[PDB]
């Protein structure tokens, strides 16, 4: 059973934590189906307020993203809290697309959600605008890159399939029809052990004897000893060999991601890397320095900033493990930008770092957090 | 300074260690006493147990009463978290453990607190990798009950009497253990060293 991650997006009132209770009572019907005791920690920081459901189709595993309030959204879709390899997209027969419907198809382009399916729900009140209504939204998505034309959409009423009592087929025919659906559209998503290697950098080493080494946690993949491999990042890049892997004094024939463990390389000098960078398969990840990216500003009672900022906002800018300082570019029109506010905006970095579209990042005034961001479109 | 490579060493081969005397006598009185001056201010309070939204004081699991330290509070506080620094960095040169920062607290259990059998370590965050705890207390005795108890590999069970100037550091991923009541007062400084996660925020 593939765990695949999936969530509800829409306008308010829609109907999304309706449809949220439906796909677990259609699927626990129609397909199968303890406290933490460790102590407490400091921080806490952003608070995301986000409801989470299972069910199970006979083909894989639905793990399910719902949101009280549009603010919630947009913390949760923007820090990765809440990411999805799929979004179901609630809009209604009934009132037709809203202010948070576009926003929100907007918000998962910006944050790199693959797939998107629709659900056209309150189908019970109706008829002849179901034509009108698909033809829309295909547009609205098209409007932002999505395939509207070549996209899946389902009609039925969540409420009904909750309470199912199936009345036409619109009850819990179409929700069977919706899972069914991400069953075949939402392709299988690839596990961070099976994508290429990457590590970022945290101390720099000479064991006397064995060479030069390099420590962190492994993001994704996979190293093994002699793979080649690049040094990319606030600095020009640079190849080396992998001769070794160890972890708790004992020697490895391989890294995995998830481990913490030290890198040994062939020929590298200690001085020749740094904090910062990343250990990487070669030319899977470049450097860049200019991006567009979706900001989220913590809020005062979250340990933001208690005061807004303005153009020349110079701030740290935390890429994994270094920081780094970044020109930001606003939208016209945009003076201001308040504490617990989200926006786009294009930043300029003074050294180049390793990233890819939807990279996850913190802004930083003077150590502590005081936004989260997220990579949109590389440009430089 | 040679019994931090005790401490690195006894991590690799058992996963546990403990000091007597990690600290000078001296010092340990002083945190014993900050302690006390912060319980005198009402600003020790019950602590909780879980992560997140789910984070909950329960009392028939966790009854000690706590309070976060930061650098600038107090000389002995700013003294104890460069030792501590000083361990973080060993642990990372020896063992490639990847320890980036350090949360710990005071904490207070009053005499019939306790707290029962737990993992540090979160269930759903795996941040946490080495647990430190420091002891604060002056004539411990076995009649005063209140040790660590600590479930090692093979059924293997070992008690640890809070007594000044002890340490204790153990993998929080692995090392189950438990307070057991005790009948006097017990200070102490708890804290865990983690690692990095899947996101800086
Ligand atoms: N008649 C009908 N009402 C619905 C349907 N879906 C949602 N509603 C109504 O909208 C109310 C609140 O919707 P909710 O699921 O909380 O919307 P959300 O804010 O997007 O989560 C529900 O209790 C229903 O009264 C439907 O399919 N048919
Ligand atoms: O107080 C002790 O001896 C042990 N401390 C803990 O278990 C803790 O705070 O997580
Ligand atoms: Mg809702
Ligand atoms: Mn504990």
């Amino acid at each position: 059973l593939p765990h695949v991650n999936v969530g509800t997006i829409g306008h308010v009132d829609h109907g999304k934590t309706t449809l949220t209770a439906a796909l677990t009572r259609v699927c626990s019907e129609v397909f199968g189906s303890k406290i933490d005791s460790a102590p407490e920690e400091k921080a806490r920081g952003i608070t995301i307020n986000t409801a989470h459901v299972e069910y199970n189709s006979t083909i894989r595993h639905y793990a399910h993203v719902d949101c009280p309030g549009h603010a919630d959204y947009v913390k949760n879709m923007i820090t990765g809290a809440a990411q999805m390899d799929g979004a179901i997209l609630v809009c209604s027969a009934a009132d037709g697309p809203m202010p948070q419907t576009r926003e929100h198809i907007l918000l998962s382009r910006q944050v790199g959600v693959p797939y998107i399916v629709v659900f056209l729900n309150k189908a019970d009140l109706v008829a002849e605008l179901l034509e009108l209504v698909e033809m829309e939204v295909r547009d609205l998505l098209s409007t932002y890159d999505f395939p509207g034309d070549d996209t899946p959409i389902i009609i039925g009423s969540a409420r009904m399939a909750l309470e199912g009592k199936d009345d036409n087929e619109m009850g819990t025919t179409a929700v069977k029809k919706l899972v069914e659906t991400l069953d075949s559209y939402i392709p299988e998503p690839v596990r961070a052990i099976d994508q290429p290697f990457l590590m970022p950098i945290e101390d720099v080493f000479s064991i006397s004897g064995r060479g030069t080494v390099v420590t962190g946690r492994i993001e994704r993949g996979i190293v093994r000893v002699q793979d080649p491999l690049e040094i990319v990042g606030l600095r020009d890049t640079t190849t080396t060999t992998c001769t070794g892997v160890e972890m708790f004094r004992k020697l490895l024939d391989e890294g995995r991601a998830g481990e913490n463990c030290g890198v040994l390389l062939r020929g590298t000098k200690r001085d020749d890397v740094e904090r910062g960078q990343v250990l990487v398969k070669p030319g899977s990840v470049k450097p860049h320095t200019k991006f567009t990216a979706e900001v989220y500003v913590l809020s005062k009672e979250e340990g933001g900033r208690h005061t807004p900022f303005f153009k020349g906002y110079r701030p740290q800018f935390y890429f994994r493990t270094t920081d780094v300082t970044g020109n930001c570019e606003l939208p016209e029109g945009v003076e201001m930008v308040m504490p617990g506010d989200n926006i786009q905006m294009t930043v300029t970095l003074i050294k180049t770092i390793a990233m890819e579209d939807g990279l996850r990042f913190a802004i930083r005034e003077g150590g502590r957090t005081v936004g989260a961001g997220v990579v949109a479109k590389i440009i430089e | 300074h040679p019994m931090l490579a005790a401490v690195v060493d006894d991590l690799a081969t058992h996963g546990w260690s403990q000091q007597a005397h990690f600290l000078p006598a001296d010092l340990v009185r002083a945190l014993a006493a900050e302690c006390r001056r912060r319980d005198a201010e009402g600003e020790l309070n019950p602590a909780g147990v879980g992560r997140g939204a789910t984070q909950e004081v329960r009392e028939t699991i966790r009854g000690d009463q706590i309070q976060w330290i930061d650098p600038g509070q107090a000389e002995a506080c700013d003294q104890y978290l460069a030792a501590m620094d000083q361990l973080r960095l060993a642990i990372n040169q020896g063992l490639f453990l990847g320890l980036e920062d350090f949360e710990c607290h005071f904490a207070l259990y009053p005499p019939g607190a306790f707290y029962r059998r737990h993992l540090d370590r979160f269930r759903d965050d795996d941040r946490r990798m080495v647990s430190a705890v420091l002891y604060l207390n002056e004539g411990w005795q076995p009649h005063d009950g209140g040790q660590l108890r600590m479930f090692l590999a093979d059924g293997v069970e070992h008690d640890v009497e809070p007594v000044a100037g002890c340490l204790v550091v153990f993998l929080s991923g692995e090392v189950p253990h438990e307070v057991l009541p005790a009948g006097r007062e017990r200070l102490s400084l708890t804290g865990w060293f983690r690692r990095r996660g899947n996101d800086p925020f």
